[PDB]
């Protein structure tokens, strides 16, 4: 993927993780976890569930057409018929073809985007009171009981009253 | 052993995966593992033609072209409907041997239109005898001939040159289906019709056909050497139908109804079941949830379309990374 | 009360949102809100045809072949060119009944030459009488007919054999119209031709055609029981028309010159108006800034692309988002 | 978006910025400010107009074509005429589905892009002199007068000059 | 000098450039620079056609249908199979004066078929003389004729009606090419056929087809007035030809051997020669390494598909971003 | 680009790599150097090579066909064999057109994105060792002779046994 995310500084994703699609892994005072991130698991299948029903309109009701194959040998007009037949269903196909590289494309590289926020969006709360670890994961420089852990998967952490342990600890 | 966490923590991030993923293909890889994905190719028909949810006519023995003539073993159908008019390859005539110049035309014609149902109109042949009969033709075990034509032949020692009109004062156009008899030979010709050679002109204000026979043995089939070809005509509301002829004429006993259709026919061999469907195939009905679709690519109905790929693999997943 | 920053500032980044912005659609969303959008399919007409900057040629009274075959109301065409030739439902033929074998294929033929300008030639027909008339095809207030076809008739108690020439010595296609009589009745084949029956065969070296007439009543259209039947032949640079004829020729005066021509015609009942537009539409002029269009799927000129879609909005800035 | 900047970690738009596509507004001795960023707008808009023109050619002079439309019933070479017309108005139709779904996925990516760019290439000169705030800010820990700001709104900021300052008053 | 790095060192990111890079579109920018990019349509022939990989027939002065008609110089291709027949604008009749309705089609048919060889039946003609010949159809030195037609002529004072018969008992399409002769006088008529008027209908069970002479004269092309009109009919496994003439017949000698091929024919004008190509335009053979192609929408083989633009860059490297 | 690296934050390309595509240039106590990077090379390469192959299926051998080009004016069925080929060579037309450009933002998106994932990958490494000099390169505060900075393009380097010198020298 173009964010590196997904098979790139997340080394492989986790099996024992059957409650969501982006979730976190922690270590703390009060031992060591695992929970889902909701949001991000939704964003990602809202945009895979009805992604053809985007482009593709609804199956289409279509009545009587021309014959498609033929007895006797004709010539002319039958030849005709066959090429016309034949240059519509190479026309679909290339279509086909076409859109599900791209669609697939899309859906891999909006997957990887969202592991990517979702590690953007962690950062951001944790400013000056973390270090990333280059893994994906943030050593946190203060106690976090599972309280605290929880207001970072909540978005609701509060770096100020952290802020001065963090800062104690962070120089060695 | 817990919890190590006496002034830090550490929170990692992650997605799933699952143990055995699916390859599918994108614009950057040709193959590239994923969680999950979907087929977008139909390749399973149901095998069987639904009876559901369009009205599924089977032919059995009879071409759609001979039930509309009205071949004695297609009487089962002369007041028929359907959306789609399923023909066997099992089907065959059995009555006066016959063709039509541009039969295909004319089956798509009748096919769109959706019905076989008649209107006789009260034609009037003066100087002529009626509703000629055939060997070749049984109807029950009395020989008979096609109950939508009318075999006119000669009354007494005379056949006079009929010129015979129908106006169309309806709101739609009038399909009427007529012809000529070629005979074998010359001593049936004049038998038959007196006159040397016959012909026949059908016409309108702003149209014209006009047919010669040609006598002469055509191979056996069916006991005759003979042949009938089929011919038509469209009367348009306002118009008339005009019909001249010194001999010859297999004529119509009435019209047809032209309506637009979405109405069709095709050739199959699977049986019709009772299932519901909304796309029918040669292979018989198809599922159309999936929008593509490599089963044939005659369909009728709501169809997925018809593509050269047998499997086309949709990512609905992410890419699948499990350890190492 | 300000300003606040000691030791201190801070930089925040943004964009810009509008108070209410537009819904397009992506592979992503169904519906996502954009600042600004822009239509891709022209849904509406200008009402009217604009008379440039193409040559616009309305029919008014007049079809495409009427015009060229010379149609007594058709005089005023006789002279014209055109890019586009509008075709009036209202239009109708008023000389002497008839019929074209693929008259669409002429009709077609002559839309593409773009011109209905006509050269004579001195063609010789011996032992007939020329220029023949008719009270269904009144040039005012006398009898007449068609400007561009010579009706040939006996002269005194003889109609002989025709065989006439005509090189083509030019370095372009030549167009001939002809026909043949079909007499309404015998007393009117020999008391115009002579002969009980006629024929007519047009050849050139590489092609022939031989057409044979039928005799008999037609309905009434104009007061006339009979009929034209009227045919063509291209000539090439270097080969040269034949004709042969006992009868019933309706024969032509001259050749129309056959051009590669990006002109043609369409059926259309808009006025024609003082405007510019370079695409035309039997609903009218459209405009062609946009690349989609869903007027209508007949066109002429440098037109959008006809689709299903009645509209396609394109996005024209980023994804709006207003407080909160 | 697949950068999370446009409704991501900037929480919405500014109705006030009538001056361009992307600015900058900030705080600091002499008050406080905003102003837009033309190099980023017009590379924004410079990528949307004629998005079009690079895949549709210009529009194509087509002369005399084929009937589309019938009067009678003629049969097999009319329902050749009605199903070559039909095959190539769906096919157009798909193309013109297809197209603006694609075109439009890229013109919301690219302008979210724009936005993740700005931010990155603020963040670059500021260096240690700042941090990021979580919510698309900077808090700069020394002294920015207007001329400042502008500095880093024009690319010509010389972090070195501050670096001292910035240090005594990022750590307490 | 060096080093500088005491408790330090740098360590900077890049990517490589070239000094002169190519422009390439994208949806992004109508022109931008890269390293490096790759041609995607093939503008350039080969300049002649390719006798391998496929099985190249050079027709030279043939056209397929006088090889499949046996015409003399055309003497030499009648063993022949292809899987391309090349048709060159030199080409040219030189037997009897002759036309076919619907010509395009039968060489469509015979250029799929990939074959012109021939296989004799032994029909038999009772009351007639046979192999009759013309100085419009040279062969040597001596007058001859189509050496796959059979042209009967009265024997004595007598033609009588000829009602002959060949059952197809092989499990393939039999096609019959047959013909009628159109005099050019009556005197020639009598003379070679004695009726005044002849007639040819060649039947199956499923079908016939009736043709009447027109006798007169046509422009004179290699010395003939006169005329041959070719018509075929295909035999189905089972079927039987049925042949009914009182005249003016041009009979078959046997049939060709209708197969599905994969054969066509190709009208072009430049040489083949020695090289290896798997597609073929009327321009000559092109590579097909590329995915589009510019030179020719007519082509046979494994061919680039054909579109407008005359050159498309793929990006095959990085934007390039040379100093400064 | 979308990632803002080339033509971005990295200013221009080097002409004397001619080593690989994306690499390293750097100075320390053994001088200055350069070095090319294989794994990002290669990895944009493969996706690059038989990129068209993805979507545009074996070249399929096509034998009788229709007429394309007449002698004569016939009208009907000639009007619907040209439109009908016309139609065909506009749909592939737009095709090819929309391919190659869709194929080459593809291609430009793809290489930055490569520049920009071997930068993150650099930075994760290094931790707090290193700073971000907002053009590509980082300062690293510790003494880095050949071998050390081989196992940073190794992905060898351990942070932790520098940790200690690198935070000596970064507060002055
Ligand atoms: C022109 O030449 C043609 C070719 O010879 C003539 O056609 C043939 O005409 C005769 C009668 O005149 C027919 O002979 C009859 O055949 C039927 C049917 O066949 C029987 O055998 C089959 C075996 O498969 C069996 O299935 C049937 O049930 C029958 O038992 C018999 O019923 C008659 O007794 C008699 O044999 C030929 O069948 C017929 N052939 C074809 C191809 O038409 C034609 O008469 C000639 N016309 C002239 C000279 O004017
Ligand atoms: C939908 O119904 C179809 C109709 O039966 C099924 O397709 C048919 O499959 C049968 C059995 O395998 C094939 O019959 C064979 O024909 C070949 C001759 O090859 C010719 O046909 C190909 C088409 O593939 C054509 O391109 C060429 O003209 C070839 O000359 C023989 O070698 C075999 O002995 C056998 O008779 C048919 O090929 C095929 N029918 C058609 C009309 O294409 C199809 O399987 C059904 N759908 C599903 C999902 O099963
Ligand atoms: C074959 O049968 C056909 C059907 O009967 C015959 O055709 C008919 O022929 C007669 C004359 O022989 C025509 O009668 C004339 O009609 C015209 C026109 O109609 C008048 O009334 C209308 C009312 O709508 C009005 O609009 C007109 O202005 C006229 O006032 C009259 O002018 C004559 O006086 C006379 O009544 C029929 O019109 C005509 N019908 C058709 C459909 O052709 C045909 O003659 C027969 N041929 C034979 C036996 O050889
Ligand atoms: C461009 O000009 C066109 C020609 O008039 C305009 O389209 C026409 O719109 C009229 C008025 O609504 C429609 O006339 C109706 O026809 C239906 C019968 O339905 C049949 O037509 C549909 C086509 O939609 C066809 O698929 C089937 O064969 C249907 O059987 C009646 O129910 C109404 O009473 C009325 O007569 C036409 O449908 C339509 N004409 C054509 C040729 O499609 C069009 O509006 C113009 N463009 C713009 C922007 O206004
Ligand atoms: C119907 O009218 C037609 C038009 O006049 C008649 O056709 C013409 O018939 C005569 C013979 O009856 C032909 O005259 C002969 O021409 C040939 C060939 O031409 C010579 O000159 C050319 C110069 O280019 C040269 O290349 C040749 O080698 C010849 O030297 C001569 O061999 C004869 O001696 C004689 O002159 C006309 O050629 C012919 N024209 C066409 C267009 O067919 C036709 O006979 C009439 N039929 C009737 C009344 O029943
Ligand atoms: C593949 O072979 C082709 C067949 O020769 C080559 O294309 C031909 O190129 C010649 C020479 O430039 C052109 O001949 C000219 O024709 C025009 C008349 O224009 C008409 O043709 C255009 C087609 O472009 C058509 O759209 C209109 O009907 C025009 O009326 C004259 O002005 C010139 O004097 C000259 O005669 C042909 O245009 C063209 N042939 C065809 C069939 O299009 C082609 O070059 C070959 N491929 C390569 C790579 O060279
Ligand atoms: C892997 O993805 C597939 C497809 O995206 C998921 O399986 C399929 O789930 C859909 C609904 O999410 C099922 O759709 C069916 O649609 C019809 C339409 O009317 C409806 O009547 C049915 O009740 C049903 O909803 C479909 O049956 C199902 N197919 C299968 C084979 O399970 C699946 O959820 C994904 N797997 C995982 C582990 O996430
Ligand atoms: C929202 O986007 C639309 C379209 O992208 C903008 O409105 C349109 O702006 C274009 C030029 O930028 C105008 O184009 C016209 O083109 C013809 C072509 O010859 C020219 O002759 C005219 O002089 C004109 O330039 C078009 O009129 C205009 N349409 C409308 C309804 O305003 C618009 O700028 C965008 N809105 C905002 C607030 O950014
Ligand atoms: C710029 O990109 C082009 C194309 O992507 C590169 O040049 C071409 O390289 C390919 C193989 O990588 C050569 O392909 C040939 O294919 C046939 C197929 O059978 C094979 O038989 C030949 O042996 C050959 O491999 C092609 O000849 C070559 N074309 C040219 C003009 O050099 C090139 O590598 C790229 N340039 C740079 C500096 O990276
Ligand atoms: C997942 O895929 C793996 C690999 O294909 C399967 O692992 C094996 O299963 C087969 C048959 O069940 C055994 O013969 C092999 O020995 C197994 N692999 C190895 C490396 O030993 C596994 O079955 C699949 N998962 C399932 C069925 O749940
Ligand atoms: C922008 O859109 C909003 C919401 O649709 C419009 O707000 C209202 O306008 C209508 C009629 O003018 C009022 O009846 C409603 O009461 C308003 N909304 C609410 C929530 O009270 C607004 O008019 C639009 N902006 C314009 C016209 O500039
Ligand atoms: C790369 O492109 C440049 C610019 O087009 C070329 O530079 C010049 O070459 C031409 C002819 O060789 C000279 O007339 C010009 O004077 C040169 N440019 C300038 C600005 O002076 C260069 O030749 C190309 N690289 C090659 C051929 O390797
Ligand atoms: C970890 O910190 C805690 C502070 O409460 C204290 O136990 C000690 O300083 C450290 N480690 C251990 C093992 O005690
Ligand atoms: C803010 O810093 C300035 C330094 O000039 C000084 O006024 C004081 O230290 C701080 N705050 C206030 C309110 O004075
Ligand atoms: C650079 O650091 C080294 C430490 O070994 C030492 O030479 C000195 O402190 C610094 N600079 C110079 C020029 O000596």
């Amino acid at each position: 993927g173009i964010f590196g995310a997904i098979a790139g500084f997340i080394e492989n994703g986790w099996e024992g993780m059957v409650d969501g699609w982006y979730g976190f892994r922690y270590q703390n005072s009060e031992g060591t976890g695992q929970a889902a991130d909701l949001k991000s698991t939704q964003a990602a299948i809202d945009q895979i569930n009805g992604k053809l029903n985007r482009v593709i309109e609804r199956t289409n009701e279509k009545f009587h057409q021309i014959e498609k194959e033929f007895s006797e040998v004709e010539g002319r007009i039958q030849d005709l018929e066959k090429y016309v037949e034949d240059t519509k269903i190479d026309l679909w196909s290339y279509n086909a073809e076409l859109l599900v590289a791209l669609e697939n494309q899309h859906t891999i590289d909006l997957t990887d985007a969202e592991m990517n926020k979702l590690f953007e969006k962690t950062r951001r709360q944790l400013r000056e009171n973390a270090e990333d670890m280059g893994d994906g994961c943030f050593k946190i420089y203060h106690k976090c009981d599972n309280a605290c852990i929880e207001s970072i998967r909540t978005g609701t952490y509060d770096h100020y009253v952290y802020r001065d342990e963090a800062l104690n600890n962070r120089f060695q | 052993q817990n919890p190590s966490g006496n002034n830090t923590a550490t929170l990692c991030l992650g997605h799933h995966a699952v143990a055995n993923g699916t390859l599918v293909k994108t614009i950057s890889d040709d193959q590239i593992e994923v969680t999950n994905a979907t087929e977008l190719v139909q390749s399973i028909s149901m095998g069987k033609i639904c009876n559901k949810s369009y009205r599924i006519l089977d032919g059995r023995n009879c071409t759609l072209i001979d039930a509309m003539l009205g071949d004695p073993h297609c009487d089962a159908f002369q007041y028929e409907s359907w959306d789609l008019f399923i023909e066997r390859s099992n089907a065959f005539s059995n009555c006066y041997p016959y063709d039509i110049p541009d039969y295909a035309s004319l089956r798509s014609i009748v096919a769109s239109s959706g019905t076989v149902e008649f209107t006789a109109e009260g034609f009037t042949w003066t100087g002529v005898t009626q509703n000629g009969r055939s060997g070749a033709c049984k109807r029950g075990s009395a020989d008979s001939f096609f109950s939508r034509l009318n075999w006119l032949t000669k009354s007494g020692s005379s056949y006079p040159t009929l010129n015979v009109t129908m106006p169309n004062n309806k709101n739609f156009d009038k399909l009427y289906i007529w012809g000529i008899h070629h005979p074998s030979s010359n001593q049936e010709q004049t038998k038959l019709y007196i006159q040397e050679s016959g012909r026949v002109t059908v016409s309108t204000k702003r149209s014209q056909q006009t047919i010669i026979p040609n006598i002469g043995s055509r191979p056996l089939v069916r006991g005759q050497s003979g042949r009938i070809s089929i011919y038509w005509t469209i009367v348009k509301p306002g118009d008339i139908l005009m019909i001249n002829s010194n001999g010859n004429l297999v004529a119509p006993r009435g019209y047809f109804k032209l309506n637009t259709g979405k109405s069709s026919v095709m050739r199959s061999d699977v049986p019709i079941d009772i299932c519901v469907s909304e796309c029918i195939t040669p292979n018989g009905s198809i599922s159309n949830d999936k929008p593509f679709q490599n089963v044939n690519k005659v369909t009728y109905g709501k169809c997925p379309k018809y593509i050269r790929q047998n499997t086309l693999k949709l990512a609905t997943g992410m890419r699948n990374v499990p350890e190492k």
